[PDB]
Formats: structure tokens, sequence, C-alpha cells
RNA sequence: GCGACCCCAGGUCAGGCGGGACUACCCGCUGAGUUUAAGCAUAUCAAUAAGCGGAGGAAAAGAAACUUACAAGGAUUCCCCUAGUAACGGCGAGCGAACCGGGAACAGCCCAGCCUUAGAAUCGGGCGGCUCCGCCGUUCGAAUUGUAGUCUGGAGAAGCGUCCUCAGCGGCGGACCGGGCCCAAGUCCCCUGGAAGGGGGCGCCAGAGAGGGUGAGAGCCCCGUUGUGCCCGGACCCUGUCGCACCACGAGGCGCUGUCUACGAGUCGGGUUGUUUGGGAAUGCAGCCCAAAUCGGGCGGUGAAUUCCGUCCAAGGCUAAAUACGGGCGAGAGACCGAUAGCGAACAAGUACCGCGAGGGAAAGAUGAAAAGGACUUUGAAAAGAGAGUCAAAGAGUGCUUGAAAUUGUCGGGAGGGAAGCGGAUGGGGGCCGGCGAUGCGCCCCGGUCGGAUGUGGAACGGUGACGAGCCGGUCCGCCGAUCG
RNA sequence: CCCGUCUUGAAACACGGACCAAGGAGUCUGACAUGUGUGCGAGUCAACGGGCGAGUAAACCCGUAAGGCGUAAGGAAGCUGAUUGGUGGGAUCCCCCUGAGGGGUGCACCGCCGACCGACCUUGAUCUUCUGUGAAGGGUUCGAGUGUGAGCAUACCUGUCG
RNA sequence: UGCAAAUCGUUCGUCUGACUUGGGUAUAGGGGCGAAAGACUAAUCGAACCGUCUAGUAGCUGGUUCCCUCCGAAGUUUCCC
RNA sequence: GAUGAGUAGGAGGGCGCGGCGGUCGCUGCAAAACCUUGGGCGCGAGCCUGGGCGGAGCGGCCGUCGGUGCAGAUCUUGGUGGUAGUAGCAAAUAUUCAAAUGAGAACUUUGAAGGCCGAAGAGGGGAAAGGUUCCAUGUGAACGGCACUUGCACAUGGGUUAGUCGAUCCUAAGGGUCGGGGGAACCCCGACAGAUAGCGCGUUUCGCGCGUACUCCGAAAGGGAAUCGGGUUAAAAUUCCU
RNA sequence: AAACGACUCUCGGCAACGGAUAUCUCGGCUCUCGCAUCGAUGAAGAACGUAGCGAAAUGCGAUACUUGGUGUGAAUUGCAGAAUUCCGUGAACCAUCGAGUCUUUGAACGCAAGUUGCGCCCGAAGCCAUUAGGCCGAGGGCACGUCUGCCUGGGCGUCACGC
């Protein structure tokens, strides 16, 4: 975010003074002088026209937040795990009915694509093109005052392509397609993995990025190479299949 | 996506620049596309509208009309054509302003500068 | 009387310098009270506001008369921490640093004094030349009451060795900055529209789907955006290379020495007074009094004496970077406001207007796509009215998108013996409502269409199992019978 | 009986209110505290800064003997610095029998009493650099201590304070 | 709620002097000036006017904006200029 | 199964407004907003919908954020009522008749009559102050507290002529200053701490002789060089003409 | 006979009053970034003028909504008129800057100021005037404090040489 605040001097650029009691009027301070429509009018009041607002906004409001790195990594791991569930990906609004399999891992040759037409052909081949088409078709003008605040157009989110090779040309090839986002496997962002805080982003992995995932996030047993001393969290339930536990021989006996 | 740091995507700034553009900038802003034949001949897509250019309207109520341009009202962001007019309540005839982006150039008034500009435009396209 | 010097005077003498303006940051001075302490005087507000001056692009500070007491750090500045800590405080209210440690950036230097005396080797002006931000020649003047050169404590002078180091020009590029020019794709078919930029169909570009304009939500109509290519000009600084002469007298570096080794005064320091500081027998500053020293002087956070120890060298000067920045010029953005909001000011706003004056200080945005801004007839003195015309629209007619409430006129319904309104229950009248309120279902006969096994083949596939075997199974298609639904 | 308000008491001869539109008042920030959610855990906290990176105010990564808080307290200070428990109730579980039963188990928490560390007092064999040490033995004294850790970061409501 | 933020009508004091009056000039805020009423100092005077500190502080007065549901008081103790 | 009061106060669950991250939609075959004795849902905050108007955008849902909800505050700004066609129009003696113009005449112009100001004027000029209000022509609207044909209003043009009238010159109370003395400085005192400005004579422009520290501002009434008749313009005159 | 009408009140349609609501925005507010450039060579500010038709705003300075160079390349426009070899030394209420103009003031500088008031000096051209001077005047000079150099001077202040 960027800070906002009203001018600190607004509503106070006057020498207005209260008339006091005895004039059958309120005690609010009033502009001095005469010969103008402004003379005698109230000032300095949050209830006064042209006055100072109650508790004027200030720039030193606490705009930012300092979340623990471990919690950030927990959230990122959760989003990545959810991206592999077809049910959650569908529930998040992505059209994945034509995707061959999830997680969607494609050959590393896609990283060398240079033209947007070739990128579109690759999307069609891998079956992720319907989602991009939905994102393009959802293009529309933002309702409300936001359209005049330099945020004019809104649309749905398409696939997120994760690549593992620095400097790949697929970033240039794909960046112009509406809804399509691109990221490097070493700097994954929760804001893109769970848009709007909702789990199940449709993700297309390159083979190199998918392979690097193990070295980046480690595992339960051993530690990560890219995250010093980090270990993936464990759930409170080893097996979340409640029916299997409830209808087991031991309990039902 | 814009990347140059000295260009702004602000709607307010873009509108202010467009509406306060001087005459020289307005000339470029008031460009029109060339007809198919001229496009093929000159390898050029669009040109600034000139006074003595032949123009065919392609949008609006005068979609089929054509004629020579007779005035380029830059202050009003319009051009006037020979016989594209209308009658007032008085009965007198007045030209109807047409935006250059809504017309097509069928014949250009060629001079040394016009030919040089055409050559410059064609060179980049190759 | 003349001459030399000294001090001073007059010059519209020849040539230079200064004053004032701006405010966000910066430097110096001066300096409150409101307020808090539930009163109030010390305190706090505050080393702040107001007042008076002085600079720059930054300023200021800056190369230890430092920090420390350690196994020691090493100009200045800034950030984090130290730390709401040591300390200060009617020890009340409150106030409150510094060192270490981790980072940003880093850079060191110039003078005065003893030291030419085989000659002031220095500098300014005029004049004349030159490859002219300067150099050379000549002549006057400054200066011995001292200009040059060496030296600055880290050293250094002098002497002896080492043979280690030191001398420019010009061309072409790179780097930095500021500009100029060109360069993708539909305006194809149908419909609604005043106008497609809206819906449907068919195509295309994309390292360009940031943004804006154009008659309604426009990637492909226009300007632009992305990425190349080419062209022009500054900065003479940094950097690579190339062409030529490359001279060590001299000066530096290194080693040695039974020789020297010059260092800032009404200044330091002390007493006292006032102020300030966390600085507490007194932190800094300033007035007055006293007033130093050179085997010495300052500091070592409790005053004093004695003996040691540690650390630096003031009273002269310069210096980029890290840092600050509501002013000026130029840019980019926003979970900000949307005409009683947002700057006072979206407009000929610090304007109109008010005050003798210092000063005070408003209200006020929206026709239409396009003026196409309403010809003409008629009534009227006229403003205008009634017709008529433009437009998609006048139910858009220039204070012209839309047009709430208070309040008012007209028509229609209704009520009314010194309030009205209101809660509850019915009724009269009005208004409204057809998901307001159904017409199907079962069993038979006739006629019309569509399909009919547990049989046999094909296509793909599933449940379970072990995304094996085996078992089981549904959908669709082709045939022999069956003659049913 | 006219609302709003102060009030023991309002319809009041108590104050505001002629009417309508729009504006109009527990907010932001700092220090704490309880509670709750989340991560990790004797640790926790990379956002002072650095490396980068949506060609990028985001996101990602980085703690060398850095630092803060916690991990030890008691004394004004010099200074010294936790010998590691018992017992009565008590949840859960396991056995015998089916009584308001008996045995074993005995977390959390509470009650009671010891022990250890330190301030103070008292005490004193042996060593010892002669002022230190500490075999034994203590106390109606004192502590925001110990007796197998519970914190750190972050979010929000509420409360005190500038 | 005036012709008027001091006026109008009748009446009244003095009227060659300590007389009345124009212009110029001097004295400015804890200051001036005052044959003295705390008078006057631009309708402002027992301390003028203008901007700022300043959103000065108030144990005191007035307001303090949606619904339903549950729970539900106190005017008593001690200390306090 | 039991049960239901609530001021101050606490808490829970919900309704509503505007953004942001997501998601699902609506809209020129008509969005928002507004209007309506249309209809319905909810205890309620509110919500859904018919019809109209409007003519370009808007909504639902999940999180999250805030300058987020009004009947009051002698609250703020703006707008509007009853009062009410009411209070009022009354000081300065006063108007009348005929005609002209004009759509319109108690209010304009001409003539006649009857009155007032009564020379310390309701007459004729100036100073300050104002600034075009001066003169001619014309006039929709506003204004001239009734009215207007009208005008100190509005619009278009015109108009201020100096050797003699003033300023200008002199100095008054006083003001502003050099130097000097104070002052952090803005500034203070003001010829008081001092080599004054310069003035006359003849000239090879040099000499001679005098020379008491302001040769500055300060009066359209103080002092002071000089103009008179006659005539002339719509508006100027001791200024224009003779 | 309390009926029709008037009045008051009330509900509805329409018409008024007023400018709320909704949708907008060449404006504001906030954050971030780059650069370092006023003035006696007369600044900022202040006044007066200037266009064919302008009062204000904007611009400009008697060369006065602009001169000149360069770039672009056919307008400006409310009206009227005039250009332009419009295949070009060339339109533009265009852009940009190197040349040039730049009225009265203002730190403001000859003295003043409620004054376009009051002084002194130099001097191009011209008139006739002739190794002589006169009239006129374009135009420009005359503040203060200081630095360097210079010219002209004063004082037994310190000396020396002569009388
Ligand atoms: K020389
Ligand atoms: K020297
Ligand atoms: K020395
Ligand atoms: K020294
Ligand atoms: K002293
Ligand atoms: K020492
Ligand atoms: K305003
Ligand atoms: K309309
Ligand atoms: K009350
Ligand atoms: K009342
Ligand atoms: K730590
Ligand atoms: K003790
Ligand atoms: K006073
Ligand atoms: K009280
Ligand atoms: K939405
Ligand atoms: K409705
Ligand atoms: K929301
Ligand atoms: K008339
Ligand atoms: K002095
Ligand atoms: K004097
Ligand atoms: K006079
Ligand atoms: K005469
Ligand atoms: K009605
Ligand atoms: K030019
Ligand atoms: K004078
Ligand atoms: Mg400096
Ligand atoms: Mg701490
Ligand atoms: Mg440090
Ligand atoms: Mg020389
Ligand atoms: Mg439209
Ligand atoms: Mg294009
Ligand atoms: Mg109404
Ligand atoms: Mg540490
Ligand atoms: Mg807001
Ligand atoms: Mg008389
Ligand atoms: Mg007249
Ligand atoms: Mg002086
Ligand atoms: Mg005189
Ligand atoms: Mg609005």
């Amino acid at each position: 975010r960027q800070p906002y605040a009203v001018s600190k001097k607004a509503g106070h650029q006057t020498s207005a003074e209260s008339w006091g009691t005895g004039r059958a009027v309120s005690r609010i301070p009033r502009v001095a002088g005469g010969g103008t429509h402004r003379a005698g009018q109230a000032a300095f009041g949050n209830m006064c026209r042209g006055g100072r607002m109650f508790a004027p906004t200030k720039i030193w409001r606490r705009w930012h937040r300092k979340i623990p790195v471990n919690q950030k990594r927990y959230a990122v791991a959760s989003a990545i795990a959810a991206s592999a569930v077809p049910s959650l990906v569908l529930a998040r609004g992505h059209r994945i009915e034509s995707v061959p399999e999830l997680p969607l891992v494609v050959s590393d040759s896609v990283e060398s694509i240079e033209k947007t037409s070739n990128a579109i052909k690759a999307l069609k081949q891998i079956g992720a093109y319907p989602d991009a088409e939905k994102a393009k078709d959802s293009h529309a003008i933002r309702p409300g005052k936001g359209k005049m605040r330099n945020r004019r157009y809104i649309s749905r989110k398409g696939p997120l392509i994760v690549y593992g090779t620095e400097g790949a040309k697929l970033v240039k090839a794909f960046r112009n397609i509406p809804g399509v986002e691109i990221c490097h496997v070493d700097r994954l962002n929760l804001l893109k993995l769970a848009p709007g805080g909702h789990l199940g982003r449709f993700i297309v992995w390159t083979k190199s990025a998918y392979e690097k995932l193990d070295g980046i996030y480690g595992s339960f047993d051993k530690a990560s190479e890219k995250k010093k001393g980090y270990v993936l969290p464990r759930p409170k339930m080893a097996n979340a299949d409640l029916a299997r536990i409830i209808n087991s021989d031991e309990v039902q006996s | 996506m814009k990347y140059n740091p000295r260009v702004s995507s602000s709607r307010r700034k873009s509108r202010k620049a467009h509406f306060t553009a001087p005459s020289s900038v307005r000339r470029v802003l008031m460009s029109a596309p060339l007809s198919s034949d001229l496009r093929t001949k000159y390898n050029v897509r669009s040109m600034p509208v000139r006074k003595d250019d032949e123009v065919q309207v392609v949008r609006g109520t005068y979609k089929g009309r054509e004629g020579k341009v007779v005035q380029v009202y830059r202050k009003k962001w319009v051009i006037h054509i020979e016989r594209i007019t209308r009658e007032k309540v008085n009965g007198s005839t007045v030209n109807v302003g047409i935006h250059p982006s809504k017309v097509v150039v069928t014949k250009l008034r060629l001079d040394k500068d016009r030919k040089s500009l055409l050559d410059r435009k064609a060179k980049g396209r190759a």
C-alpha cells in the first residue's frame, strides 16, 4: 500500500473565533470580518461546512505487517499442496476439465518459446487454453469509483506458469496473454498461489521447476537446501479420512 | 505493458495531454488510415489528414459519402468535406464535422514533404 | 627651501567587490506563555513558537589535547541497538544522553615558527605577442615590519649508502546524459441502434491486452505501448587502444646515526555570576577578576593532598560520500477526495468584496454526437403566448445530464359543534391480486410413431481387486428369433 | 399528555426543538495488561542492512561470537549464586468382586510441611597466600527465587495512560 | 424591528474669551493623553485593534447516528485542599 | 423438559454504506439514481419484486479494510413556511387647468395660475473627499422602496487647451540624514565626538581672496514675478478667439 | 334541511419551488524519484501601456498576444481582411533556443516624492557662425561602503641635507 492522508492544515487556514454566548447563536468559532459571504460562518468544526474532519488521517498509520517467515512458508506450502487437488482447483473457478492430469507438468521445451502464438499453441496442447480463454472473456470495466483511480479493467485469473530456468524466454512469450501469470520456482508468491486468499490456483509446472521443488521445500524427514533449517509442517491428523477411522474394526467392535 | 519510466498510464494525465495538445501535436493526433489501394502502393498504414486530401467516410450517417477535405479544424478536432453538409432551420448550408479516425484517405495531395514522409514511413515497415 | 619615511585627507581617477529576493531542509543569535503538575512559585511546556541575521545543493561536522581500562579501539556523518537505561527531578509531575556491538559510506590533508643571503628565487597592474579558464617578453608596483621554497609531530633537518620510483601530446572507441525519425494486427458478414465501440459469425497481431481519443464495454479506426534500426548534441571527467620524444640535474622510497629535532597566550587553567545540560562539590557557553607551562599541558563522570599508571596534544586552516529536504524546475504512482468532499481556490481565486491599516476573504463545474442554438405564420407596445421547424430525444431550448424533501397552485375523493396526529377491532367506499382458484390421474378399445432377450459379434469403458489376474457389470452399434413395451 | 435531556421526581408554569435536504461526534499513534486465533519452542524474532526480484515500494533468501526478549536470583554495594522433595485431596487407566466396595496408577490444581540459592543474624573442624576457605550445626527474620524450563513473534476486541 | 447603533420637537447654558474652528505636526498599548468621568485613544477601553502560540485548559453545560437476543446495577465503605 | 420486566452498563447474532483481493453475474431488447393508494418476505434493522422516469453503468457471494448508519448538539451550509398581502408609505405648508408626445401620463415637456426657500437661502462658487457622476443621442431587462415616456441607471459617442490661476520657490511646528556614539541585529540619538558645502576676482585654467559640518523634505488657507476687458461651446476658458 | 358552495385539514394525478440523489472530472490530497539554476551585466515585487475588432485571464515592452534562428510541414478561426513558386527562404493563437528588443519603478544609485517636481556634467548630428566661440539636442553620466593601483595634498608625527 501507499499512504494517504488529508492536508494537515485543511480547515484551519482562518483566524476564526467564537462569539461567545449572548448573541442567540451557537458557540462554534466564526470567521471574522465582513463584506463577503464567508464572514460570520462557522469554522474549525468537524460538523462545520469547510471545517476540519474528525481525527484527520495521518501518514504514520501502521500500513504494513510483519508476519513470521515460518508462517509465510506454511501458507506457501499449503497453497502449493492445494494446487494439486483437482477439486480445490475447480472450486476456485478454474476450468480444468480438459487438463490431462494434476499437477500439470510440461516438458522443458516450453521455456524456449518466444512468440505469443507459440505460447497459445502450447497452452492448447496441454489443455490449459480454456482457462485463459475464460480469463480473456471476463475482461470488463471495474464498477465503482475504482475505474477513475487508474484501476479501470478487471478480469478472472488464468493459469500460473512456474519455470525453473533463470532468463527463460517464455516469460516474454506468455506475459501478454490475459489472465496468464508467470513465476520462478525459487520465489513463489502466496498472493499468486492463492488469489484473494482462496486455495487451489491452476498451476502449470515446468519439469525443471517441479524437480527443484524437492530441493527447495525439502520434506518431512530431511531439511531444505534453499531454506536454512526449514522443515515442512505436520498436520494434527495423520489420516484425515474420517470414515476409515470411524468404521474401522477396532472402533466398531 | 508499459515499461518506459518517462511515460504515464494515468488517465488524468493522458486526458490532459490530449486536450491541451498544441497544433503540431494535434496534426499527428488527427491521423486517418489509407485506403486499401494506397496501403498496397505505399506500404503505409495511416497518414495525418491534409486539407486537399480525398477522403471517404466509413462511419456514421455519412458512411457512403466521399469528397475533398476543405478545412482541418484542429481546435475542434474535426475535418470538413466538400458536399458533406446539412441545412439549418434558416435553410442555409453548414458543413458537418467528421473525425479523421472515422474516414479513409483515397487520394493524397503529394508534395516534396509528403513524399519524404511516405518514404520514411515505408522504410521502417520494409 | 629640498628630500626620505609615517599617518591621514580629496578624487564622476583605472579596474573590481558588497547590499536585496525565496523557504522545505541547513548555520548563528534571541526567546515566552497557554499547558502539565488535578492548586502553585522550582520544574514542565521548551534549550520549542514568535522575533533578528547567514549559505548550499545539501548545509553543518570532520582527521583526537577522542573512546576506554579491554587480548584494547582509531576523522566526521547517519541507521539499529545501547534505552525509557546511567543520571537529572517540590527525587513530585516528569525528563534523559553517551561508550561498546552490528550496518551505510569512507579520504585525507594545508599552514605559523630556526634553517636562500653567492642578491624576493614570490606576487599584482599596464603594454606587446601566443596553440588564450592560461603561457611568454618588457615596464611599473607590492613585499625584508617577509612574498616564494622546505617542515606540521604520523614526523622532520643534516650526513652516508641502495641504485627502487617520478616528466606529455594527438586520434579513434567505450561509459554517462539530453533529444529526433520509421516500423503488428478487421474497421470483414448479420441484427438492434441517431451513432457499434453492443450481440452473433468468421479472421488476425502480440517482447505491443499500460493508457487515452473517436457518436455506447474498441488489442487489430487513430495516438500511443513492446522491441529493433538509424540520426543529432553536450559533458573533456572516467575508461580501452593506437602514433611520436621518452632527458633523473633534482625530488621522493628504503637502511643506517654517540648530531639536532623549534609545535599556536589575556590563550589554557582557576575563582565567581548568569544560563544551559542527564552531567550529579558544578556538562558546555558567556560576562568580570586572577592568570600559566615546556623532562611540560588536557582528559581518566565525587571535591582535596601524596605516589604511580593509561591516553592524547588545544588555543590556526581546508576537505567528497553515506544523511536532510511541505521551497524551485522536471517526472512516476495511490485500497486517498469527488463540487457543502478535496488546497481557501476544478471556473478571469488569493479573484469579487470588506477594513484607515496590520489583515479578512467568498460564491461559482455538466445542452447536444453534432448548433443542427428554433426559419416562417399569427396575437401582443414589448417580454412573450399559440402554431410550426431541428434532433434519437426539447420529457435535452445556452445557469440547458438527472431532478428528492420542505413549501405552493389546480383538478378529483373525503372529513370538520373550542386542535390535530396516534394504538387496538370491525365496518363503508376505493385500489390491487388470476401461483386469486384445479380440470389431472388410473384401467380398457381403436389408429399413428419410437424401441424391444437371458442369443450372437464389434467399439470404447467401469466396480472390486493390487490404477495385476480372476469375478461382476452398464452404454452404443450390426444380425436370427421373440411379438412385447 | 411531546419528544430529547439533567433529575429522587417531567406532560410540566424546566431547558433545546418553525420546517426540509446534505454534512455531523470514542479515531489514529506509542507503552503496557488480560483474553482469544495462528507459527515455532529453550528458544524466538532478518524487512538496521545486504542479495535480488513481479523490468520490480510487493514477493523470495541471508544472523558472522549482532542485537531484543526469554533461558537465575538475591543484595545499597562489594559480592555470592539454586543437592534436585514429602504429604492430604484429586482426573484418567489397569485388576478382584458387583457394595456409596478393595488394590495398583496419582497428570492439572489446591492445602500443609521440609530442603536448596541469596540479604541479615548465627556458627566453625581442617586447610590458607592471614584473610580467605568451610566438617558439623542453624533462624517466630527478609526475596518480584530454586526443587526437570515457557517463552518469542504476530492479529484483533477490551482497559489505563501521553 | 427609528430619519438615526444617539436622531427629532419645544425648552434650555454660554456667546471678545480658560472663546469656536480648518489644515499641518508631535505623543501608541501596561503605552499615550487626561481642568480627573477610569474619561478618551477610528460605534472597541478598569488595558485598543490585527495575526500567531491555538484544535489553549475546563472536576462544568449541551450533543454523541442500525436491529433483535441474553445478562443486568449503584447512590454504600475507606482515603484524598 | 423448564423458562421470558429492565434504566446505567456488558456481551452475542444479525441488517445497511463505500473501497481492495477473488469469484458469479446483470445492462441501449435500457444500468445507477429517483417516483409510485402495485405486490410480497422478515419480530426487526432491512430485503425481493410490478409499473413509471431516467439514458450509462451496476450488483450477488467469500475474505479483508474504513473519514461506515442522525431527530435533536441556542449544531454547520443551503433551501422553504405560518406570520402576511399584515406592520407599515404620515417631518421639511401645495398643488390646479389646458395642450404636446407616448401602447400606457397624478409623476415627462410647454404655457397659465396658486404657494414655498426669503440673501448666516431650498441662490451663486470654492477647499477636502469622490472619479466621469459632466454633455448629446437612444433604451429590451434590472435599479431609481408607487409609477415613469423618465435618469446621478443602462448603451454608444464627445468633453478638461495657461509665461500671467495654482503646484513648482521659501521657510514654520516638525521630518529625514552624513560623521560620531550605541546596538546580536532589525535599528536607536540626530550636525551632538568632524580636513563642510563651496563662494567671488583675474586668467598661461591656473593663481589670489573669503569660507562657524546638512545648499535635503515640510503650507493647492503663511511668504510670493507677471493679464485685462469684449466674444465664443451641447459640454472649457483670467487657459479658446479678437 | 346542515344540502350546494367558501374556509381548514387530509389522500391521489398533474404543474410549480428548490437543487438532494446517481453518473462524471484538463482539480485537489498523499507517497516516491531526478536535477541545482535569482540579483548592481539591476532580482522578486509594484505601475503603465500593447491586438483590426479585449474588459479580465494569459503573453509581451514603443521591434509591445510578438522580432530573429532552428525543427515540423499547410494552417489560424468568433467575425472581417491579407499573405504563402502550397513540389515551397514556407501557413501556423505550432514546438524549441542560441540572435535581438526589453517603458516607469523597485535592494534602487544626483536630491526628492500625496511633485512625472528640483539640480550638475559629457556629447553624435544639424543652423549659421572659421585655428574663435553660440543655439539645439540624439544619447549617456553624477549614491554609499569597500579592495588593489594611481594622482593631487596636509601635519616638526620621525629624520636628513642647506640657510
Ligand atoms: K610583471
Ligand atoms: K612557508
Ligand atoms: K613546528
Ligand atoms: K597544533
Ligand atoms: K568563567
Ligand atoms: K599526562
Ligand atoms: K471553499
Ligand atoms: K435530457
Ligand atoms: K438537561
Ligand atoms: K421546552
Ligand atoms: K538470540
Ligand atoms: K543489603
Ligand atoms: K493592553
Ligand atoms: K468538581
Ligand atoms: K464483484
Ligand atoms: K417498489
Ligand atoms: K465488502
Ligand atoms: K414612449
Ligand atoms: K556604530
Ligand atoms: K546628526
Ligand atoms: K503656497
Ligand atoms: K481677452
Ligand atoms: K395536490
Ligand atoms: K520562433
Ligand atoms: K522639493
Ligand atoms: Mg560544508
Ligand atoms: Mg530493554
Ligand atoms: Mg559503531
Ligand atoms: Mg604581468
Ligand atoms: Mg449514451
Ligand atoms: Mg496502430
Ligand atoms: Mg413535495
Ligand atoms: Mg549475541
Ligand atoms: Mg474515504
Ligand atoms: Mg453673512
Ligand atoms: Mg446628465
Ligand atoms: Mg553612521
Ligand atoms: Mg532650497
Ligand atoms: Mg454528485
